[PDB]
């Protein structure tokens, strides 16, 4: 059923996308997951991005990959829309943009009237949809691949329109970006996935250098800042996910998950004054567990809930 | 046309009452 979950800016909310519609979670407790919306409209809905609690949300549909509609969920009123010349990747948001991301282009839009104020064209083909985009207002960095075949980040100002910088990052090709929430940080991966890179934003001064326990090469497809900035958590296609402490080279803390393979995403937020990693997971499940900021270790299962509710 | 000028005057509202959080 499910083809879609995903965490807003601050990780206040869940979002479940499935063939028959979307739903919202709160995750303010932990003893159940708490529906606070549910859409059956839209049929296969692809990608949900809340903009943080407000009642905006833009949605993609399997029915029409090339076209963005921006709603009030709450109301369910469509507001605009706006086709592409080709399928969409993501879409990122905060208070001033919004982002689409198309393989080969991105549009930035201002998030107030929906106008596009800038294309950047020919990009390095990026068919995952990879791309961040801050939170903050002050630091309003986009960052999408500067190369199809190196590691290369290209760090765009969405607010002056106009590059900031270009960040070798690895050498492979990057497979995760995540900004902090001051939008200051960027945490890197590549397809090799056995260094997590932390570099200063527009400066681009490599700031941490974690290894993930050496080994083989994982898919890395999920990193996350927790929002103090002190903990980032890196999940892959494989049982473990760790958690660097940005103090001032190897994991704090590592979760154990209960399978190999799926593709998940984590968040690290923290709920009735104790911080959590969160696990959205392809196995149609939130797996919620106890972090220890002190001490790190292996971090304890608190509690599973059903995606579907 | 000028009817581009109340659909834009309602889009703004709109985007920005989804918005208020």
């Amino acid at each position: 059923q499910l083809l879609f979950a995903n965490f807003n800016q601050d990780n206040t909310s869940l979002a479940v996308g499935s063939k028959s519609g979307y739903k919202f979670f709160s995750l303010s407790s932990v003893d159940k997951l708490e529906q606070i919306y549910e859409c059956t409209d839209t049929e296969d809905v692809c990608i949900v991005e809340r903009l943080f609690s407000s009642s905006l949300v833009a949605i993609v549909s399997l029915k029409a990959p090339r076209k963005l509609k921006v709603c009030h969920f709450k109301k369910g009123t469509e507001i605009c829309n706006y086709s592409y010349s080709n399928t969409i990747l993501a879409v990122k948001l905060n208070r001033q943009r919004l982002i689409v991301c198309l393989e080969e282009s991105l549009y930035i839009h201002n998030i107030r009237d929906m106008k596009v104020l800038h294309t950047i064209r020919e990009t390095p083909p990026n068919p995952a949809g990879l791309c961040a985009l801050s939170i903050n207002n002050d630091n309003c960095y986009l960052a999408y691949p500067g190369s199809a075949t190196i590691g290369e980040v290209q760090v765009f100002d969405t607010i002056n329109l106009r590059a900031a910088n270009m960040i070798p990052a690895h050498d492979s090709p990057l497979a995760a970006l995540a900004f902090d929430a001051s939008g200051t940080k960027l945490a890197t991966a590549s397809e090799k996935g056995t260094v997590i890179r932390v570099f200063s934003i527009p400066e681009g001064q490599k700031l941490f250098e974690f290894r993930r326990g050496v080994k083989r090469c994982v898919s890395i497809c999920s990193l996350a800042f927790s929002m103090d900035g002190m903990f980032l958590s890196a999940s892959s296609n494989t049982e473990t996910v760790h958690i660097f402490k940005l103090e001032t080279g190897r994991a704090f803390a590592t979760v154990r998950l209960p399978f190999c393979g799926h593709k998940n995403i984590c968040s690290l937020a923290t709920i009735q004054k104790i911080p959590r990693l969160l696990v959205g997971a392809a196995d149609g499940y939130l797996y919620m567990y106890n972090l220890d900021p002190q001490e790190g270790g292996e971090c304890a299962l608190m509690k599973q809930h059903r995606l579907d509710g | 046309e000028k009817d581009s000028r109340r659909r834009q005057a309602r889009l703004q509202k709109e985007l920005a009452e989804a918005a208020k959080e």
